[PDB]
């Protein structure tokens, strides 16, 4: 019950169902964890979705950052061209 | 040679404190930024020639937000989540992280114990 959790993609190593599970009953803005910072490092294309704002790594630095709709809006990476 | 293998154990590089600070809380629903850098730059190692670094950071996730960081391996994105707890060299730049942390790695640490222990 901390005030911010920092997670390293976990979900890519749990299966889908229950990553849409977590993803929806815990970490989401609808979860258990819901009032309280959460940031992952997820490239699930699910997760992208529940997310709030989005960063886009390259190298060490960064190239895109914003909510999920600049990300669509901007297409620029598989976090909007893949879907 | 036990005093000698000791000395270099207790003379190797420490990880440096004022890489982030981490004191701050704020007293808001939604409204605030965890995360606080302009051009923050950090490094895995103090010693010259490094292999891994981040570079002109300005990262922002939200009190109450979900955020991700999007890269293949090597991109940086492990370097960037560990460094947001206190685990890389600050080189350039400011960092800050609001309120007790938690943090769950790729590979889930586990330790001997009861699961309600773990």
């Amino acid at each position: 019950r901390a005030d911010t959790y920092l997670l390293d993609d976990p979900l890519a190593a749990v299966d889908e169902h229950v990553a849409r599970h977590l993803i929806e009953h815990v970490l989401g803005p609808n979860g258990l964890l819901h009032t309280k910072t959460k940031v992952l490092a997820t490239n699930k294309v699910s997760a992208l979705s529940i997310a709030d704002s989005i960063a886009l790594l390259d190298n060490g630095e960064i190239t895109q950052q914003g909510t999920y709709d600049e990300i669509t809006k901007d297409a620029d990476s598989p976090l909007w061209k893949l879907l | 040679v036990s005093i000698g293998r000791l000395f270099t154990f207790f003379t190797n590089e420490e990880l440096q404190p004022d890489s982030v600070q981490r004191l701050p809380k704020v007293k808001n629903i939604g409204d605030v930024a965890i995360n606080i850098g302009d051009d923050a730059t950090f490094l895995w190692q103090r010693k010259p020639e490094y292999k891994v670094a981040l570079k002109n950071i300005n990262f922002q996730a939200k009190k109450g937000n979900l955020t991700c960081i999007v890269g293949k391996v090597g991109s940086g994105k492990t370097a960037l989540l560990s460094c947001m707890l206190g685990d890389l060299f600050r080189v350039k730049g400011f960092a800050t992280v609001h309120g007790s942390v938690a943090y769950v790695s790729q590979v889930p640490w586990i330790m001997n114990g009861t699961v309600k222990e773990n």
